[PDB]
């Protein structure tokens, strides 16, 4: 049996499922970006860019 | 032209005050030995500005524009009162009655709703 640290090696000779794994990785990364922005928007105070700029928050 | 309810209903015009031709730049003389009245006073807001809270440090708060959310429900109209002639010659309007208040809600950036009683009571 494949050891746990080698499971993804089943893509090496399988370009379509390789593409499908890359697509899934890209999905998760773009989803993170959307979710992170939404969290930031939900928590950001826009009311004082002088003394409470984004980098303090 | 004299319009009718059925002409206006649902158009947003019922919330508009009457207007006067571009050529009405005359003058109404005031017979000081005469008593006067306002048969109809109509006010129609077009913009609502709200003073932003100048934070602790402050410097100088501005009046920021706002968005109206309560629709064509904002105008004062059918307001009446006598127009006195003062002894120094000035004129003075004293509201007796009218539709002289409208609750209005505008929204500030960020989404704060500011309700107000737009009014000229008394
Ligand atoms: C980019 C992410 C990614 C992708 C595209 C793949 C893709 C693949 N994996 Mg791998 N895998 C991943 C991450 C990934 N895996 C991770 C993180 C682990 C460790 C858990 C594994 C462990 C693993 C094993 C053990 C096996 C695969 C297998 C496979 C293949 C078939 C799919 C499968 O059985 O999935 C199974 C994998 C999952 C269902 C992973 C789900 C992880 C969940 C979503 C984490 C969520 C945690 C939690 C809910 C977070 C929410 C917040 C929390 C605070 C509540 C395919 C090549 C199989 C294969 O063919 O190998 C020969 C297989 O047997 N993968
Ligand atoms: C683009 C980056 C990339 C890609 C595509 C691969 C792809 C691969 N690596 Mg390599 N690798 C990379 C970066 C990458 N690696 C880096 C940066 C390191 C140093 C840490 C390694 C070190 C490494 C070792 C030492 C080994 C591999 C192996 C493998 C193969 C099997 C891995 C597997 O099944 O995971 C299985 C993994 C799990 C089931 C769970 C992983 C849980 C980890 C510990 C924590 C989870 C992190 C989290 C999910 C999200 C990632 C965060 C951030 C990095 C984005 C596969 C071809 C194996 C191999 O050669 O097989 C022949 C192997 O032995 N990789
Ligand atoms: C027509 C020629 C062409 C074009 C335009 C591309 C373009 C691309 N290839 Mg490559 N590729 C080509 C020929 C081409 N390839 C050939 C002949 C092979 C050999 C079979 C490969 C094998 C290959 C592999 C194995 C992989 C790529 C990947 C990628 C993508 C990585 C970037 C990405 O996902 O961004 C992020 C994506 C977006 C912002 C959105 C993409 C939306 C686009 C506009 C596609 C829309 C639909 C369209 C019809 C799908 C067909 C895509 C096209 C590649 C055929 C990129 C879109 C990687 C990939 O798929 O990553 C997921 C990947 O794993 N390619
Ligand atoms: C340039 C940026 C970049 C790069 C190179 C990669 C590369 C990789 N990521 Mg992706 N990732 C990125 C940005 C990136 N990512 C971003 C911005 C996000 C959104 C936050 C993700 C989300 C993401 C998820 C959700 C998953 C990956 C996975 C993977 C791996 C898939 C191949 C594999 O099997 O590796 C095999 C794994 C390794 C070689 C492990 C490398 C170890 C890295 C350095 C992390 C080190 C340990 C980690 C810090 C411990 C976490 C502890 C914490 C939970 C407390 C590969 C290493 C998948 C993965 O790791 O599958 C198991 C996976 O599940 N990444
Ligand atoms: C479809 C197009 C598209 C557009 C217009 C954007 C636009 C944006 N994204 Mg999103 N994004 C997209 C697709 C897209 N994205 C996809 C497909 C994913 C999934 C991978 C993401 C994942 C993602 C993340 C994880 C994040 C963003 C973020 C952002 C923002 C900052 C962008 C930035 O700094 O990039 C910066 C990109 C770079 C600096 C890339 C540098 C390229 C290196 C140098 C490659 C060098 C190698 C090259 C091939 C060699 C070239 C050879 C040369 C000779 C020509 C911006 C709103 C950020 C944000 O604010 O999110 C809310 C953020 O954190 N995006
Ligand atoms: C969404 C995020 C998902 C994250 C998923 C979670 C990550 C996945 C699990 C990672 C944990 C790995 C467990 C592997 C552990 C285990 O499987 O090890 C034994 C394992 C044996 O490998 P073999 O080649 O024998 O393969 C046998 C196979 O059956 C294994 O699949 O060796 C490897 O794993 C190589 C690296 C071992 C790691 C060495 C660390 C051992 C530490 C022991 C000392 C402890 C500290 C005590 C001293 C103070």
């Amino acid at each position: 049996g494949l050891p746990w640290y080698r499971v993804h090696t089943v893509l090496i000779n399988d370009p379509g499922r390789l593409i499908a794994a890359h697509l899934m990785h890209t999905a998760l990364v773009a989803g993170w970006a959307g979710s992170m922005a939404l969290y930031e928007l939900a928590t950001f105070d826009p009311s004082d860019p002088v003394l409470n700029p984004m980098w303090r928050q | 032209q004299t319009l009718t309810y059925d002409d206006i209903v649902g158009t947003g015009l019922a919330n508009k005050c009457p207007t006067l031709d571009d050529t009405a730049r005359g003058a109404y003389p005031i017979d000081s030995s005469q008593t006067y009245r306002i048969a109809r006073l109509c006010l129609q807001p077009t913009t609502f500005l709200v003073k932003e809270e100048p934070k602790n440090k402050r410097q100088e708060a501005e009046f920021v524009p706002t968005k109206l959310v309560t629709r064509e429900t904002t105008s004062l109209d059918q307001i009446q009162g006598e127009l006195k002639v003062n002894s120094d010659g000035s004129l003075t309007f004293v509201e007796e009655d009218g539709i002289d208040f409208q609750p209005v809600t505008v929204q500030m950036a960020g989404g704060e709703r500011i309700p107000l009683l737009f009014t000229v009571k008394n």
